[PDB]
């Protein structure tokens, strides 16, 4: 049993609460985790796509095979003397890690803010017991480069052609159950009551598989290009991307920084909008006063944080702290996905507006914060429908067929994909005509400018739904939108009076 | 199964609607007709949501 | 008398500075403050507005009504225990801050960097004997929920329900005086030779007025987008904004991220000018080598500051640090307003050039600041003379009527507002073709990018005014600006063409 | 012998490196790097524009002269002491400085990890005495406000109207003679095997040189405007870009903030890249663990550091740093340039590949670094090809004539530029329909968003080749080519059956 | 009300400073026949005085 | 100075650098028929030999 898990999560994988071990719990993780069927692999469209050079690091369980080069057979204490000179910043990040350093996780006492993190270190030990890769009595001394990359308290000779892994998600829930279950949870929480997202999306546990599951990803020639957009969705594979390699440390991985690299951008503006706002401008200037090793649950208390995180909103719910990020999305970033602006009315909704406010109401007012929330998704709205109006000038030109080229050149997008109007494809894939200017300008309305308008307002920066991002831009579009139309339809009238003449 | 669909300027106007009468009018928070915000009768927005609310279930 | 308060002030309020009380100050601040005349309420348009559920905090002395639950009566040491649960931060912030912390500032000694705040604990309480609300040997015990949320050193029973109010700069100026006469003086300093800007503005002072003001604030319907507005210009109605609640931390508002909400994007680049800039670049690398905690004036010399802040450059004026942030004030960001740029060689300027030096030669010379300030004139004029010639254009083609759907799809914009070419509600209202592609275009051109060119200008960052802001956006503009113009010209010139075929 | 200065340095100033004394090197170095010829002065275009007031400062080896006001002579105390409330901060942060602490840099101890500074002091001593400027047993006292401001180590009075100085770049080489070298040494490791850019470019040795050799920066009237692009060029006259007067700090110049003000912008968004990355944000996250004071050469162990920084990747050659950023450079931001793609599988590319693995194994696998590097090249390339496909387009218009107003309203750019189509003089300068839309459009394609998708690349930021910079905006530009390509070839179709019906 | 004067103008009369009314300077703004636009200074200061009387 | 070469022939030259003339890769670059253009290494390194030629 773990305490922070959901139970539809412990009912997808038909188990008891109450009769099962740390052993049993992991091994239907992964048996889920490691199928085809639930995400693993190359998915429905591998045979377009072959993975490049940096592939088997973003994808090792699926492509990863070790150097052929270096053969070795080496023990534990091989691995740290060699690649002291072969890689030595990653052997000088590993000794002043937690993971080999537990001695002083031991030596923590009572009165110790970080004391939390020896009921964690014996959380470990327990579900390494469990399994059969510890002793009973048996203290786990280190955790090595032969334990993440070859196998947990392993003591003896491994093969550097054969023995190396890449540590995936299961490798490191092997000792981290909870967290690894936390995170594998939002496969059973975050389903859609209307089917809105596909089930168990948007989230950290399958955001490799949307990104392989995206047909311009697959079909586009430029695969250097594509796995940019894999080096951004790889917290299925790899659970590095928060507190990263070698130092792994939550400290890191509880600061804005951590998520940056890939919440921002034109579609999702997250930093951008968070640091911008009074929230995340407190939290620069106040980054040096705060405590970050000190844990979530201890943040606004021993931490001594006075400004909300992206940790600290996303990971809480009802109180609690947990890998799971899904348990309050109600907008999801794209406001136009159908059935997501009609669903904002909903119980469902509502409920998870309420673990909004509870959130909130660590330091705002209850009357504070669901008045700016209430601002928040009528803003939203109001962008949703003046992209919906310039929508609506721009589709009836694809079905009356007069957008520019758009019977003369309009080459077919590469397979799997199939022509359509303002699909996904467009922005990363263009041929003569295909997209319009129109079409992409719309395109980009909802996709780039009402997403960061709605993050702008989410993520509480002014300029960030208004002038700069969000109502600005989307101003311009419509604009630009309005005059082309009324271009082409004058022009359209001079071209019938030229034909009028012949 | 899957929701009805209803354009966010309806939505707007069903959300303002919230705690007032059916005969009371609000402004729109999207729409700009003859220089003037169109005036929305709550009645006739939340009978154009219900209608939709049964167009799927 | 308040020594950092203008001449000027106290002239409009008929008051002789010599003899004035602090709660004469305070009253006939406070009476201006509160007129409508002057600024307050919801404005001329306030007819074609109405609040939404956020603006009871973002305009407190207008909207603001206690909520109706709980249905509780309460004391000082209520306040504290009770939202110790229901809102733990705003306490825990109060906690560790100087309000709730006084005897920390009476102990504070003469070697103390920060000695310098008894002085002003004096002056607070000084003010609040004059004003009848603390007695002649009595001393301000703290500064807690009751004093600000109902009333400065209440002693009795308080309704949450009727008693409660979200507290305005008044409130705070009740105590702190000084700061808020400062503040209020830039509707006296920030008078225009030829009325460029109306009296008082821009300021602090008068940012919500002119938030109401704006037509398409009050005019369009889209009300959390216009409230998007209102929540960067509230620094008329509260004081936290750059020190924010609860902790109100002085060194807080001195760091430049307390300006950047406000003072950054589209029309405004100056937190991304000035954290570009050499200037700002420093200030991140040096921001753990100063003292912040130490007050402005001394801030390069106890502090220990080498690069210039927000606060630093804006609050200095003559030698002297005030919350008056007016009284430099040449260009205004925004350079394609009327008689701004004619305004540049008069006496009023260039004695405001001055002043400026002054403040750069805390570090350069003042061969070199008026190097740098000459680049920064003539570089904006440069600027503002490619917008000119592109609006000439424009213009044109709207005097002509020949602009995208001028004559068969521009409808009005809503109600006060009046059609017009190039008006700024065209960048937060459109329909149809009003505003048109080619008169938003140009519109941008003077309302953002030329912005953003004298903000790269004048805060010090390359880039900011040739390449990524300002003379390439604007040189994009022009461009594109030109070709449309010509395209438009032979495609009437094509139509003329057909209409002598129908001739015949 | 400096062990940092490669022999080409030696060799193009004809003096042998065991038998150079100090002052000689310098000399050398001095003579090439004030003579016209190689960069130094208003250049080839300096008929065409003149110095502005902050001139003076940007390049004072050719305009500055002393101020005519204050008339006063004074000691090496007095610059202090009047300048104490003159210029208040300047006298602070010099009094903070390593420059005016020299004895405490004696009493470092040899265990202290900045213990080298002590070496750097006695190596600049030698310099001194070589130059004849320090005695044989004398030792410098200060770095002083008349040291670098009117001559070095000087004993008696200066005048303030005609002894002031702007410290150049040989003003701090008298002393750092070996950063001066390594920097120098830039003109003749930046070679490229084709021509692809000038020799010795790109450099900080010759950006100021760069700068000036553009013509539009030359040829445009707004001088203020021009003078914006020398201040991110001017390495090359001044030493104070990366550590800033007057604290020069060589742990400030370490930081990648020291970068950023140059290194950025539309055509070349390095800062934004390197921040946005792992890379960075780590950089951001963990400012404070590492020791900045530490030289680059111990940053990765005694330091803390577990990230890359600017300066880390850039300076770091073979095992050394030196202040030459030029041996490594493969692409040199701009994709575009003739002969850089077709160059990137020579031998010389690959050595310095090769050198860039070391930089990178130094945490990561050469398996993993050279994965990733095979991405940057091959991505870069496919943004290349994106652009190159979009420009064979707009180049046939302006072959062709049909560009608008190519034939009615192209005035010429301003002397002494010769018109074209898409050059870099169109971003800086436009008249009429000189540039048209679509030319300046595929020219941005290539200076701004090509260039930032290669940064993006080649610094880590997986959005900024994809979404938000390179890959994004160049579907964006390519698209609206297309789409007014094929508007402007119905327009013309309808023009011809108009001229039909009226012949 | 302060008579309208453009920013081309502004500049050619900053440039006069202290120059004579036959001295020519550069435009700091107009480029005409590929060449930078020449400007008299007694044409300049004639334009802005008739502007402020 | 080196011949002038495209890039999406570097692309498809280095795909093929490590095979037989009379292997097929795929485009990196081109789509052509809703389909990514497919390349015999013969045709691409012949391109290229014959453009170091001119040298
Ligand atoms: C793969 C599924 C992951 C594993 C296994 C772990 N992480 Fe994370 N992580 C993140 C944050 C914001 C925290 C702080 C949480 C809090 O304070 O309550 C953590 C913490 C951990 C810990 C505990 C370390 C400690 O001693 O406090 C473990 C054992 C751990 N994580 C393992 C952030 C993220 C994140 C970004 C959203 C991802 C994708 C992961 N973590 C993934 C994993
Ligand atoms: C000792 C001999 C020195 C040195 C090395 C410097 N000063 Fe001075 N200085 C004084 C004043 C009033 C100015 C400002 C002049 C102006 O802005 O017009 C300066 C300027 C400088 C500079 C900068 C010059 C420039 O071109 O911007 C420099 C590098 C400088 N000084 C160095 C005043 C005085 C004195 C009057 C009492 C004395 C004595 C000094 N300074 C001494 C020195
Ligand atoms: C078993 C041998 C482990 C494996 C495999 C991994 N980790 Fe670990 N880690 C382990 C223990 C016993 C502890 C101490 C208890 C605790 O939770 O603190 C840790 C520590 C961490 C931390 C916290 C470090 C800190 O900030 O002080 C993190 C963030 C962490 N571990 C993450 C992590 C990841 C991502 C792993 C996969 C590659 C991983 N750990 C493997 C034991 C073991
Ligand atoms: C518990 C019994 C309370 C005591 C004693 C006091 N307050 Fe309170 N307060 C309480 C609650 C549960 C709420 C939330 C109401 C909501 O719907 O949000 C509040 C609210 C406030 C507010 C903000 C009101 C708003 O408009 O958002 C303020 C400024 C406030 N309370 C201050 C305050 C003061 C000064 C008190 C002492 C006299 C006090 N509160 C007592 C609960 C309780
Ligand atoms: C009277 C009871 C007060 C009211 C109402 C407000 N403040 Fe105050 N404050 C008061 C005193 C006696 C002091 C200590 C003296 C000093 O000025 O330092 C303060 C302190 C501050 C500070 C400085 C805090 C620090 O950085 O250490 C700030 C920035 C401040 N006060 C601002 C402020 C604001 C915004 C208020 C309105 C909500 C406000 N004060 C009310 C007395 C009183
Ligand atoms: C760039 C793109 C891309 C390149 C082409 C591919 C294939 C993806 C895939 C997706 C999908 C799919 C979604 C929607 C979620 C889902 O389940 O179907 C999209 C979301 C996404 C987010 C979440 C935004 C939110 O909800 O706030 C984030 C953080 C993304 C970021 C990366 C990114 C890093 C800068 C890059 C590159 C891309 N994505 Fe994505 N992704 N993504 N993405
Ligand atoms: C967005 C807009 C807006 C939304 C619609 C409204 C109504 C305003 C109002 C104004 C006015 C008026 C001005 C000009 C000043 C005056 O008195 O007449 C404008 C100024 C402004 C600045 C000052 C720029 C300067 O002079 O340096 C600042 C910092 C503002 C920023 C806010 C902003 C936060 C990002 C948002 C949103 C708006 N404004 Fe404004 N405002 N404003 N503004
Ligand atoms: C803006 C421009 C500019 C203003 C009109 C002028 C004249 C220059 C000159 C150059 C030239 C030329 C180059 C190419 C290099 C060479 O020798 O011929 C260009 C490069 C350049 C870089 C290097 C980019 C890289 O990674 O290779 C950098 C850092 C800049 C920086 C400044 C700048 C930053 C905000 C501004 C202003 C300009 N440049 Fe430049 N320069 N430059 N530049
Ligand atoms: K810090």
């Amino acid at each position: 049993d773990i305490s922070t898990v959901p139970d539809e999560t412990y009912d997808a994988l038909k188990l008891d609460r109450g009769k099962a071990t740390p052993k049993e719990t992991y091994e239907a993780l992964v048996k889920r985790y490691k199928d085809p069927a639930h995400g693993a692999g190359k998915g429905t469209m591998g045979d377009y796509w072959e993975p490049i050079a940096i592939s088997i690091y973003m994808d090792p369980n699926t492509f990863y095979k070790p150097p052929v080069s270096p053969k070795e057979v080496a023990e534990r204490k091989d691995c740290v003397e060699c690649h002291s000179d072969e890689t030595p910043v990653w052997v000088r990040a590993w000794k002043r890690s937690t993971h080999a350093n537990l001695d002083k996780i031991r030596n923590l006492k009572s009165d110790d803010p970080l004391y939390y993190k020896k009921g964690k270190l014996e959380e470990v030990e327990n579900n390494l017991r469990s399994m059969g890769k510890l002793g009973e009595k048996e203290t786990l001394k280190e955790v090595g480069c032969i334990d993440c990359h070859v196998d947990v308290n392993k003591k003896d000779k491994a093969d550097h052609t054969k023995d190396i892994r890449m540590p995936t998600a299961d490798t490191c829930g092997t000792c981290h159950l909870r967290e690894f279950a936390e995170r594998e949870s939002e496969r059973d929480t975050m389903v859609w009551p209307n089917g809105q997202w596909p089930a168990g999306r948007p989230s950290h546990a399958l955001d490799y598989t949307a990104n392989i599951e995206t047909t311009v990803w697959a079909a586009m020639p430029q695969r250097e290009v594509a796995e940019g957009c894999t080096m951004c969705h790889t917290n299925q594979n790899k659970c590095d991307n928060c507190h990263t390699r070698h130092e792994f440390s939550a400290a890191e991985s509880r600061k804005p920084e951590a998520c940056a690299t890939c919440h921002s951008g034109v579609d999702h503006n997250n930093w951008e909008a968070y640091t911008m706002s009074k929230h995340g401008k407190l939290a620069e200037m106040n980054r040096d006063k705060w405590n970050w090793e000190v844990r979530l649950k201890d943040a606004f208390s021993k931490g001594g944080q006075n400004a909300p995180t992206c940790a600290a909103c996303h990971m809480e719910y009802e109180g609690e702290y947990t890998h799971n990020i899904t348990r309050k999305t109600r907008w999801a970033n794209y406001p136009f996905v159908p059935g997501i602006a009609e669903n904002i009315t909903s119980d469902w909704s509502e409920a998870r507006l309420d673990s909004w406010v509870l959130t909130c109401t660590q330091c705002h007012s209850e009357r504070f914060a669901r008045s700016y929330l209430d601002l928040m998704d009528k803003g939203t709205l109001e962008g949703l429908a003046k992209y919906q109006e310039a929508n609506a000038i721009v589709h009836k030109m694809y079905e009356d067929g007069t957008l520019t080229g758009q019977k003369t050149n309009r080459p077919n997008p590469p397979e799997p994909e199939k022509p359509g109007f303002g699909i996904f494809t467009q922005l990363f894939w263009s041929k003569g005509n295909n997209p319009a200017s129109l079409e992409l300008k719309v395109l980009e309305m909802a996709e780039n400018n009402l997403a960061k308008m709605h993050v702008g307002l989410a993520h509480v920066n002014p300029g960030g739904w208004t002038y700069t991002e969000g109502w600005g831009p989307m101003n311009r579009a419509y604009v630009e939108i309005q005059d082309e139309y009324t271009k082409m339809q004058e022009l359209s009238a001079l071209q019938a009076r030229v034909n009028k003449l012949e | 199964s899957s929701l009805a669909p209803i354009s966010a300027k309806d939505m707007l106007d069903y959300l303002a609607c919230k705690d007032k009468k059916p005969t009371d009018v609000v402004k729109s928070h999207t729409e700009v007709e003859n220089g003037k915000i169109v005036r929305v009768k709550c009645g006739d927005i939340v009978a154009l949501v219900q209608k939709a609310r049964e167009q799927s279930g």
